[PDB]
RNA sequence: AUGGUGAACUAUGCCUGAAUAGGGUGAAGCCAGAGGAAACUCUGGUGGAGGCUCGUAGCGGUUCUGACGUGCAAAUCGAUCGUCGAAUUUGGGUAUAGGGGCGAAAGACUAAUCGAACCAUCUAGUAGCUGGUUCCUGCCGAAGUUUCCCUCAGGAUAGCAG
RNA sequence: AGAACUGGCGAUGCGGGAUGAACCGAACGUAGAGUUAAGGUGCCGGAAUACACGCUCAUCAGACACCACAAAAGGUGUUAG
RNA sequence: GUGAACAGCCUCUAGUUGAUAGAAUAAUGUAGAUAAGGGAAGUCGGCAAAAUAGAUCCGUAACUUCGGGAUAAGGAUUGGC
RNA sequence: CUCUUAAGGUAGCCAAAUGGAUUAACGAGAUUCCCACUGUCCCUAUCUACUAUCUAGCGAAACCACAGCCAAGGGGGCUUGGCAGAAUCAGCGGGGAAAGAAGACCCUGUUGAGCUUGACUCUAGU
RNA sequence: GCAGUCAAGCGUUCAUAGCGACAUUGCUUUUUGAUUCUUCGAUGUCGGCUCUUCCUAUCAUACCGAAGCAGAAUUCGGUAAGCGUUGGAUUGUUCACCCACUAAUAGGGAGUGAGCUGGGUUUAGACCGUCGUGAGACAGGUUAGUUUUACCCUACUGAUGAAUGUUACCGCAAUAGUAAUUGAACUUAGUACGAGAGGAACAGUUCAUUCGGAUAAUUGGUUUUUGCGGCUGUCUGAUCAGGCAUUGCCGCGAAGCUACCAUCCGCUGGAUUAUGGCUGAACGCCUCUAAGUCAGAAUCCAUGCUAGAACGCGGUGAUUUC
């Protein structure tokens, strides 16, 4: 029982914690695709959701055997037989948990942007100036270095004009292309210009 | 099993065994160190405390919620008639304890100390330091040799004193003895002091002042044989339980096959020697300096003593110490007041106190009038007066 | 100390005090508010049916009549005749604002007294005319 | 004390224990408030969490508006009925037990408190003292 | 919480002791040591009342 | 403890029958067991019994058996030791289920349902004496008991079962006899329930009382007429609400949920 | 098993005597008044019914973490409770006797004795199993194994010792 | 686990194994002297704080049930191959 | 005499004044009480206490075998002269 | 050999006022809830009498191999340690083959006797 | 677990007679966090009030280490048992669950079957079910039901005490016990850190939680002070002054006892753990370790506090005239 609910605790905090990619808000719903891949994201959690259920099943089935155990040896073997199965289920979870651990680290470090506030996007080619605008309009630490893709994600900074919080968004830069294929770096900006309101 | 509901024990195992003390007189167990440099100073005074009363003040405690705001409290009065010095004992330090090796006495001693040494005054021919002072004739010599001994050896000097119970409203004639330690520097200064103070007297001001964290010891209020329930603070078993509801129900187990030293039983309660420490002196009064109960704030010329006196006790006609809170012990005892053992500016022990009104209402009933002048004025003319 | 005076005069089981009854019989607003009232759901006679003297709701209109003709009523009607006792009295008796106490007794003698009597006349008319 | 209570809370005698009905002083439309827990209360064996004047308690409405019923909510006590000592020397007590309902920050539901709010409760919580008509 | 015995607190306190907080005590010892000397001289005059 | 007692009598019985409150049989059905039975144990036969066919009108019972005889056989039934309906119908039905299993030597028959629906009473009205205990309270039977008739058939009776669905909701579990009304904390809040279920004419006929608005009135006007109120002089909300919620489930006040519309 | 003695306790029947405050309710009958063709239908009385009701003495014995447990007592004491005009309580007389009586049925009661009273005799009833079994020294000194009776018990028989 | 044989105990003290049904020694009349068995020789305790060659430092070594169990391995612990 | 009362309480006539005593006033008991604020949070369980109580007048529901239920419930009073 | 789903709108036709046991009343019968009230409880404190207690007189009983401090080991006493100072009083309820309810609750007898059946053999009665 | 797969090795010597560690593949039910309302025969007693102690396998408090540890909050690990670990609801049962406070509501052992109980031992009464031709017994289920010590020895708690010349006063301290705990307020600050949302801490101050030791000025409680007054019934011819009502009842009531229901007080020196270091070999680099050495946890030993060995000890007073 207690080893069961050790796992069914630990997984439930993952499933409850992670942001629930559809039914967020279409800007974010997109952005987490363009970073983490939405199918791998949804699978990896759903694996953990399945592995939650099998541990409960294994707990509930063995406990019901273990009430007919007629000696110490039989009971001891049934116990080890339960905990081996749980260990086997969790050993089969090596690839998702390694994936999720790294998305957790990244997704914490995203900037909060409100879609609903007054914003402004700041877009163009690489190497134009449009970071050093964001550096000088607002307080923010974004790098100003003479080569193409220095910024690789959406940076943010706020400023008050007319006693009102705005938010600038510096955004890595776009090339012209055949436009079916552009990069996960470039696509952030396109979805930023698409989804968000604002100037 | 494992109790299944953790809960503190009942009572302190430090204060044990819970028995009767050896004497109506808690003996001091420790004195402050010996900053061999300072001027010589008595470390403890013994008096008789005999009161309780109610002092307001305003409490210039920067920080607290009562800053610049008037507080009431309880303070106890220890009456403290001046002490007189009649011996010195020198203790040599050893690989074993501290050994004393020389008591010296004051030529002439009061009837009081003599009465101490006697269990039946009303017969004994009173034949004590007679033979002692007999020796003490001629250049006295012998005593000089013994003082010399102390100077030479010895690593603390202790002063013997007594009280003047013949000045307390108390009636017991027999005075006490004590010992008190001198703290100033060298055996030489200590012993010279004691000599140039033999037969002399030491007041209460010259051992204390206002605002001073002093700690009292005493052997303190007896209630005789008492119950397990009101000796340790145990619960009472529900109601109409067989073989009584005022007790610890389970007292033991199959192992060990013994009642244990930790299971709160019935026995004595009170008449233990307790130390309570960090009590602040408030007001040190002088039996001459009339208008004690007055204040820079009151001016209303009146003594500490309340109407119809204190209860079970007279009228305070001498150096009285006020304190705050409650010394252990009941009215008429003897509390020995030890100072501090350690510097202690827990910033409390610092705020210079100013009393705004001392209560001198009757304690033998419900207080209503301070001075009988107040009372009479209020009532007006009564019957037989006029 | 003992059981009767405890379990009548706990703080929980307190009656209204005579000062405030005097002040509610003083002026014809605070009478006629208490005579009318709304329909309360809580109070015995669904509101209504209320001696102002003994500050007390009855069930019925009939069990008012039997109350009014009784020594438990006439008890309080005597108690509310004079000056109703406040801190001004017990202060003045020491010797401490006499002049405020005397100005109060003057106004209760002259202005308030016969007003509050002439209300009690209209209570005696109103209750007996309704009943 | 926690959130809302400004400054050091100071000791007074514990009037109300758990499961003890007290009146509602504010004008939200609760009649009376049944105490179910006391915030900032200790743990002792067999002891009952006792509130006092100027303490935050979880409280269910027993009689009142249907909306306010059927849910626990915080409340500050404003009259005690059990006597307590002021540190200027007098013991005192109010006519009856009373509370006012409020959020965990210490901000009030009702616009005005009827009756005399206690003096310690006014110092400790500012937003009670704003809705207090009568202090003491 | 920190205990009574905590090294941080007792190392803190010992810095306080030395400074302002013993100076109070070492003034008070000098205030009393006067009164103990001035207590004698009264009693030495009380002898000189008899020596007259 | 009771769901264990259930899965016993399903495993023991050779025809489960499933009794249904003929006020509101869709609410008082349960899925769940029937979904289990088809998957695990198809050889167990299964059959509804509408009963409390007194407590609705005659067309309504006739309708419900029409709308349920689609999925399962059904009887309309009414249980009393003396004065029954459907008794010879049900015996006839069981004696068929026996004569199919002519090898068997015996055939047990179980009585699953919600609480307070009439399992123990149906067993009594088959036997024609008092054999199981009964009461107006929900939880009267606490454990199974075999009861013989005809030698070759045995009746069983498990205790009642609620399946633990999220909705449901609290008032929905109330207005079929499941909760003992004594233990609910505020009964007052649920009375707008019975005003919704009942026709106002019927509720006006019963007590008796005349008109109002809101339940909070309806309790007060009732409680003043009943004379049922506390010392000085508050009308009793809790107890009078408590008694209405009883009279509802006991069958002193007439209501019924409608069948599906005809076609 | 034989032959005796018990109904002074107690169970039931019979004959003859005795005993049981004060309140609450208010049945039939009857009177007056108000309606009616009559049956009778309302109002006010009177009257004093009942295995009715509150409750004394009486008879009983519910409950209490009751008192007391070599006790006052081999069943008591205290409080609380049931019933209290009759299928009531009770004195004396009388009938029923043991494998019987008597039983508003508990295998209750039948002299502190009851799924079969008490007393004497046959009688030292029966021993499977338990407990006990009385001085000294010297010398010799085992056996827990076969084999059969269908088996367990109960044993026959061989072997070991003098 | 069930068969076969031979020892030991039961009817049996005594020496040693700190103590002990089955382990090591051991032919019980009463005494004296001598010499040993098994086991021992820092002190308790009769008898070498003997002699000789090596190995070991354990922040609770080892002094042993041994020809096992936890056992197969982990160590920048030491010595010899 | 009080009162509805051969209830309880106090008296007259008549009859007892018998029960091992004395000195203290610890804990634990037996019997009996009171308690701020809260008011069943106690407990398996409101067990046990508390509260109610006599009389007069107002008033009295569901159900009913129409007799009851009913002292339902719930109110207003009580001395002395 | 062939064969069984019709009843329709908030209360229906019907049968000798009712459709009933969902039965009034009664209960030291069993159980749940609400008001009132409270030391049941938070949390205990105090008071009265009679005990206990000390004295004078009087003066039993249970029970009793001998005993009476602990730790570890021996498949209360022995082995190895801790230790250990006369004589005692009031409490106390842990331990004492200190008792004591000690029988129970299982197992075995060919053994007791109470009761019942187409068990065997008889038998009153009919 | 079963069935294999690779192969560091065992198998007297040994690759391919059989074994065989560490790794590793097979499903026990759908790859898109859907639900998955699955509750499927414990044939044996435990469960709880009171109270103590122990273990650590640490839930919280102390100090460290590691993490995308920016703060803030948290997770994982190390030393650590000094000190805490609660309030209620639920028996149509609770081998559990929920919601509420909380710094936290960790897990165990010896339990508390003679200290007291509730279920169950458990007999005689009774009813319903199943089985039996029946007497009866049980797949059940429901209700009613007397075991009552201590006065003995020991242990535990308090209390006296002969004898070491007599007697008195003042002291030392072997040994034993030992105690304090947790939170948040101001200030540092709206600073550090942050694009923002938000947001600390050491110095310096103030209160409370749990626990402990006292104490009774004041507030509350208690009243045979039967202190003063009042009330009913009866009794002393009436007033008066009183009696009885198992302390007759009501009010107030000093004294005494007493309550987080009232007030006061509760510490600072040495040596360490984890870890962080210094010089520095072994080993011509290097290393916190081998020799040596500095810091450092609520730990440990003292200080302080309680008792004072009745076979531990010191200082000092007086020492009978028939
Ligand atoms: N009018 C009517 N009432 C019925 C009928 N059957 C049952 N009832 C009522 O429903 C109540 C419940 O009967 P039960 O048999 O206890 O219901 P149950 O849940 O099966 O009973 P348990 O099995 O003991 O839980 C009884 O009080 C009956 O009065 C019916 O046919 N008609
Ligand atoms: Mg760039
Ligand atoms: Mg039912
Ligand atoms: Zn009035």
């Amino acid at each position: 029982k207690y080893t069961g609910e050790g796992f069914v605790e630990k997984f439930e905090d993952i499933l409850k914690g992670f942001p629930n990619i559809n039914d967020v808000h279409p800007f974010h719903r997109d952005l987490m695709d363009t970073l983490y891949e939405k199918n791998h994201y949804k699978i990896s959690l759903a694996a953990i959701s399945r592995a939650k259920s099998l541990v409960e099943q294994v707990a509930r089935d063995y406990v019901r055997l273990l009430k007919f155990g007629q000696s110490l040896f039989q009971c001891k073997q049934l116990k080890r037989a339960a905990l081996g199965r749980m260990a086997t289920i969790v050993k089969k979870l090596r690839d998702p948990l390694a994936y999720l651990e790294q998305v957790r680290q990244h997704i914490g470090r995203l900037p909060s942007i409100d879609p609903n506030t007054r914003t402004l996007l700041i877009c163009g080619y690489p190497n134009v100036g449009k970071s050093s605008f964001l550096r000088c309009i607002t307080k923010s630490d974004v790098d100003v270095q003479p080569y193409a893709f220095t910024t690789k994600s959406l940076y943010v900074g706020h400023f008050d004009y007319k006693y009102l919080r705005f938010q600038a968004i510096d955004t890595p830069g776009i090339l012209d292309r055949p436009t079916e294929e552009m990069n996960n770096i470039e696509m952030q900006s396109i979805y930023a210009i698409a989804h968000l309101r604002s100037c | 099993s494992h109790r299944k509901y953790e809960a503190p024990r009942h009572g302190h195992l430090g204060f044990l065994p819970r028995k009767r003390a050896a004497s109506i007189r808690a003996r001091v167990k420790a004195f402050p160190k010996d900053d061999r440099s300072k001027p010589v100073a008595l470390t403890s005074f013994l008096g008789y405390k005999a009161g309780m009363t109610t002092i307001v003040r305003d409490l210039d405690r920067p920080g607290s919620k009562f800053h610049k705001r008037e507080v009431v409290e309880a303070v106890t009065v220890v009456d403290t008639p001046p002490v007189v010095v009649v011996g010195v004992v020198g203790y040599v330090e050893t690989p074993r304890g501290l050994r004393s090796l020389t008591t010296v006495w004051a030529e002439h001693l009061s009837d009081e100390v003599k009465r101490r040494f006697y269990k039946n005054w009303y017969k004994s021919k009173k034949k004590a330091f007679t033979k002692y002072s007999a020796k003490y004739a001629q250049d006295g010599a012998g005593i000089e040799r013994e003082l010399a001994r102390i100077k030479k050896y010895a690593s603390v000097v202790r002063v013997l004193v007594h009280t003047q119970i013949r000045k307390t409203p108390l009636a017991q004639k027999k005075a006490h003895l004590a010992e008190i330690q001198l703290n100033g520097g060298s055996i030489s200064e200590k012993v010279d002091w004691a000599r140039e103070h033999f037969e002399k007297t030491v007041a209460v001001d010259s051992v204390f002042e206002q605002n001073e964290m002093i700690d009292a010891i005493a052997v303190t209020k007896g209630h005789g044989f008492e119950g397990v329930t009101h000796r340790w603070g145990t619960k009472k078993l529900p109601r109409k339980t067989h073989r009584g509801l005022r007790k610890v129900a389970c007292i033991g187990a199959w192992h060990p096959a013994h009642v244990m030293w930790s299971v709160a039983r019935a026995g004595q309660r009170g008449y233990h020697s307790r130390t309570s420490i960090n009590h602040k002196i408030y007001r040190v009064g002088k039996g001459d300096d009339e208008a004690n109960g007055a204040t820079s704030f009151d001016r209303t010329k009146k003594t500490i003593t309340p109407m119809g006196g204190f209860v079970h006790y007279g009228e305070i006609k001498n150096d009285f110490i006020m304190v705050k809170g409650c010394i252990p012990g009941n009215r008429k005892r003897i509390v020995t007041l030890r100072k501090s053992l350690y510097t202690n500016t827990s910033r409390k022990a610092l705020e210079e106190v100013s009393l705004k009104w001392i209560d001198t209402a009757s304690k033998f009933g419900k207080g209503r009038f301070q001075t009988p002048a107040e009372k009479h004025a209020f009532m007006g003319t009564l019957k037989k007066d006029l | 100390m003992g059981r009767y005076s405890v379990k009548r005069y706990k703080t929980k089981r307190r009656t209204r005090d005579l000062d405030l009854i005097y002040n509610d019989l003083s002026t014809k607003e605070s009478v006629q508010k208490l005579l009318n009232q709304p329909l309360d759901e809580t109070k015995p006679g669904l509101g209504q049916h209320y001696c102002i003297h003994c500050a007390k709701y009855m069930e019925t209109a009939i069990a008012l009549k039997t109350h009014l003709k009784g020594k438990v009523h006439k008890r309080r009607v005597k108690e509310l005749r004079g000056v109703p006792y406040t801190q001004e009295v017990s202060d003045a008796a020491a010797g401490y604002n006499l002049n405020k106490f005397l100005n109060r007794v003057q106004e209760i003698t002259q202005s308030v007294g016969p007003e509050k009597e002439s209300n009690e006349a209209l209570l005696k008319e109103h209750l007996d005319s309704t009943l | 004390s926690g959130n809302g209570a400004q400054g050091t809370k100071f000791r007074i005698s514990l009037g109300l224990p758990v499961g003890a009905i007290m009146n509602c002083a504010d004008n939200s439309g609760a009649r009376n408030l049944y105490i179910i827990a006391v915030k900032g209360s200790g743990s002792r064996l067999n002891r009952l969490p006792a509130a006092s004047l100027g303490d935050m308690v979880m409280a269910t409405v027993k009689k009142g508006k249907p909306e306010l019923r059927k849910k626990v909510m915080p409340a500050i006590v404003v009259r005690q009925a059990k006597s307590w000592r002021r540190r200027d020397g007098v013991f005192l007590y109010f006519e009856d037990n009373a509370g006012v309902i409020a959020n965990p920050k210490g901000e009030m539901k009702g616009s005005a408190i009827t009756g005399p709010v206690g003096k310690e409760c006014a110092d400790l919580w500012p937003r009670v003292a704003s809705n207090s008509g009568v202090v003491v | 919480a920190k205990s009574l015995r905590a090294s941080s607190h007792l190392n803190a306190k010992s810095v306080k002791r030395r400074g302002v907080f013993q100076k109070a005590v070492d003034a008070r010892e000098q205030r009393i040591s006067d009164k103990l000397k001035e207590d004698l001289l009264k009693q030495k005059l009380e002898d000189l009342k008899k020596k007259e | 403890r009771i769901w264990n007692e259930l899965y016993k009598v399903i495993d023991s019985s050779d025809v489960v029958i499933h009794v249904l409150d003929a006020r509101d049989p869709l609410g008082t059905r349960c899925k769940s067991v029937e979904e289990y039975m088809k998957k695990e144990t198809p050889h167990k036969h299964l059959i509804y019994v509408l009963n409390k066919c007194d407590l609705v009108p005659t067309w309504v019972a006739a309708a419900w058996v029409k709308h349920l005889s689609k999925e399962r056989p059904t009887l309309a039934f009414h249980a009393s030791i003396t004065n029954s309906f459907g008794k010879g119908s049900l015996i006839q039905l069981l004696r068929q289920f026996s004569q199919l299993h002519t090898d068997r030597k015996q055939i047990s028959v179980g009585f699953i349902g919600y609480p307070n629906t009439g399992k123990s009473s149906i067993i009594n009205t088959l036997r024609k004496k008092k054999v199981c205990q009964v009461a107006p309270i929900p939880g009267e039977t606490k454990v199974w008991q075999y009861i013989t008739l005809m030698k070759r058939i045995f009746l069983i009776d498990c205790p009642g079962i609620v399946p633990p669905s999220s909705k449901d909701s609290e008032e929905d579990i109330l207005f079929r006899g499941v909760v003992r009304v004594e233990h609910v904390t505020h009964p007052e809040q649920y009375i707008p329930g019975v005003l919704k279920r009942c026709q106002v004419k019927h509720l006006e006929r019963t007590y008796e009382i005349s008109g109002w608005k809101d339940a909070t009135e309806f309790i007060e006007i009732l409680a003043r007429k009943q004379g049922r109120l506390l010392k000085g002089g508050e009308p009793d909300e809790s107890g009078v609400s408590k008694q209405i919620l009883n009279d509802f489930n006991r069958g002193k006040i007439p209501w019924f949920v409608l069948p599906p519309e005809k076609e």
